[PDB]
RNA sequence: AUCCUUAUGCACGGGAAAUACGCAUAUCAGUGAGGAUUCGUCCGAGAUUGUGUUUUUGCUGGUUUAAUUAUAA
């Protein structure tokens, strides 16, 4: 799928990641969001 | 129905308007032999204890008292208003009418989500709250 | 909601009182092609009719004297069971 | 009972010795973390649940430890480690010596 | 004398219709006659309207015109409660009417095994000895197949942490739990609902 | 006079839990609460009901420059 899009950079040119302007990706990590939820849910919250 | 206290004069509106102080104010207009006006009737009868605290419902017909009909734009059956201190709560609901409210609402836990948020919202002084949940095909 | 008790008006317009924000002969033969215009032109209730009816026989002393409600299901104590189990979590353990 | 008031509170902060034992339970572990943390660019590891479906467990292996299968020993807390309540508690531990007594009457017959 | 008791009479039409979604029998003394029948019949109505609804909306769903979405979330329980009573029923009809088989037919059954196993040279199962090579070479699978709902969760709710406790103690004491096992086979006949 | 024992109280050191604990003019409850089984028996003190808190109780912790005033004219 990546190449068949046409490689890497042909994708992130559809990102704003040459906005965080990190010279190349290679270095990088995510922040799955499930852990952030998560991390939110052991507190007390109202079911809105 | 039985629970939820009604309306019988414009000064009644403005006077529970002002005179709620710490909590915020629900206005179901609606026409008694509306359909919905009575769905919408029974959904709020369930909350109402239950939301006591921080928030109070009213019922008035528009035919018992027309008065806010120009000044409020009522059209449809039912409209469902909200207010705190005394300023016009406004929550945009994705509908594309921000302010009131017009359809039913067929979850209670939903229903309560609104009331509360758009609460949390005024207490703050916000005046726009953003629902939890956009029902907007409505 | 005492101004419920009260219910006085005053000589009050609404809209200012709380100093609020908005945020016959042409109709005469209109009614002619109204009244004209139709010119050309339950059973739940009968049910129970009888058995409402059949309560004519009932003594407002049993109107008085009779039991409110109860809870048959148990509603609270199992409800407050639940909404009490499941206050917390947890997390996995490593 | 009446939902309470939405609104929010200042957050008491009183964080002991005690206290936080009582803490490690409910916040994040270390590894936990290093589960969230998804590699830009390159594909996680995921392990097979029982359902098979993949739960991606994403850096919780120094990439050194990939390339080798390592898995992890890292760090396991014992904090959180589950424990039981306190009334199943002893309905387990009475049913034990219960039994064990009923045997014991197998065991000298 | 109306509105206050009016109330309590709308009380009552509600704990009917609970009383009613639980198949409860809901007596109740100083009741005047005429009222509890006419709630009777109320409860029939929107019985009857309630449980057709039910079966209506569900095959819609099977077939998929829009169902809104409350009906999608409701429509499972206002019907499981049926599928409730229906076990229920044939039950109560299984205790009065008694069992059916009738011995005559029962006999050519347990002849057929017993011939095929006697043909086939079959030895019943030993009860496992307390000491069975196996044992904790077995224990362990059991054990693991308790645990893995859990593998993937991150949070535990408290149910759970209470299962997967026990899993990880008799996973650590066995011999322990293993005798405590042995004692259930050979008594207990009483279990929790 | 010395020691042990028992219970209770004040303590000191140390650990453990904070789905635990309360509270109640409630209601009952050795004049049986509740349970068990090998069906012969055995066990023998709280249960119910409502209610409140329960990622907590009190406290304490670290990052988003004063006024006064002096010349020979």
């Amino acid at each position: 799928v990546i190449q068949a899009l046409g490689g890497i950079e042909t994708i992130l040119e559809h990102t704003l990641f040459k906005g965080t302007g990190f010279n190349s990706w290679e270095g990088l990590f995510w922040e799955k969001a499930s852990g952030f939820e998560d991390s939110m849910q052991f507190k007390k919250l109202t079911h809105a | 129905s039985v629970l939820l206290p009604q309306l019988r004069t414009g000064w009644h509106v403005d006077q529970a308007i002002v005179t709620e102080t710490k909590r915020l104010v629900v206005i179901r207009f609606g026409r008694k032999n509306d359909r919905q006006c009575m769905i919408m009737d029974e959904l709020l009868s369930s909350i109402a204890e239950r939301v006591r605290n921080f928030a109070v419902i009213y019922l008035c017909d528009i035919d018992e008292v027309s008065d806010f009909d120009e000044m409020y734009e009522l059209t449809d059956p039912m409209t469902v208003m909200f207010f705190y201190h005394n300023k016009h709560m406004m929550c945009d609901f994705g509908t594309g009418n921000n302010n009131k409210l017009n359809f039913i609402v067929d979850d209670k836990q939903e229903m309560i989500d609104i009331l509360e948020t758009i609460f949390r919202g005024a207490r703050k002084n916000k005046g726009l709250v953003v629902s939890p949940y956009d029902y907007n095909h409505k | 909601p005492s101004f419920l008790d009260q219910e006085p008006p005053a000589g009050y317009v609404p809209g200012i009182g709380r100093g609020a924000t908005g945020f016959k002969t042409l109709e005469l033969k209109l009614a002619q092609k109204k009244k004209k215009r139709a010119n050309e032109k339950s059973n739940v209730k009968r049910q129970f009719a009888d058995l409402k009816e059949s309560l004519a026989a009932v003594t407002e002393s049993e109107w008085m004297d009779i039991p409110d409600a109860t809870d048959f299901t148990r509603r609270n104590k199992r409800n407050r069971i639940q909404e009490q189990l499941n206050r917390k979590t947890y997390a996995a353990p490593d | 009972k009446a939902l309470p008031i939405p609104e929010d509170q200042p957050k008491k902060k009183r964080a002991g010795r005690k206290f936080r034992k009582y803490k490690e339970k409910f916040r994040l572990s270390h590894v936990r973390q290093l589960q969230n943390r998804m590699e830009f660019g390159k594909q996680e590891q995921t392990v097979l649940d029982s359902y098979g479906e993949e739960v991606g467990l994403g850096m919780s292996n120094t990439s050194l430890q990939q390339a080798v299968g390592a898995t992890s020993g890292s760090r396991r807390s014992a904090g959180n480690q589950a424990k039981l309540t306190k009334v199943m508690k002893h309905r387990i531990s009475e049913a034990n010596q219960q039994a064990d007594e009923f045997l014991i009457s197998l065991g000298h017959n | 004398i109306r509105q206050k008791k009016a109330r309590t009479i709308l009380q009552h039409l509600s704990e009917a219709w609970r009383c009613w979604k639980a198949n409860i029998p809901w007596d109740v003394p100083g009741m005047p006659a005429p009222i509890k029948k006419i709630i009777e019949r109320y409860i029939k109505s929107k019985a009857d309207a309630w449980v057709s609804a039910a079966h209506y909306n569900r095959e819609r769903i099977k077939r998929g015109a829009h169902v809104e979405k409350t009906m999608v979330k409701k429509n499972l329980g206002r019907l499981t409660r049926l599928w409730i009573k229906n076990e229920q029923e044939r039950q109560r009809q299984i205790q009065k009417n008694g069992p059916e088989i009738t011995p005559e037919e029962a006999t050519t059954i347990f002849s057929v095994m017993v011939e095929w196993l006697e043909s086939r040279s079959f030895s019943p199962i030993p009860f496992p000895p307390l000491t069975y090579k196996n044992d904790t070479k077995i224990l362990v699978l059991a054990l693991e197949d308790l645990k893995d709902v859990y593998a993937s969760k991150v949070r535990l709710n408290a149910s759970e942490r209470e299962e997967l406790a026990l899993i990880e103690e008799a996973y650590d004491n066995p011999h322990d739990t293993l005798n405590r096992i042995k004692k259930y086979l050979l008594t207990q006949r009483v279990f929790k609902p």
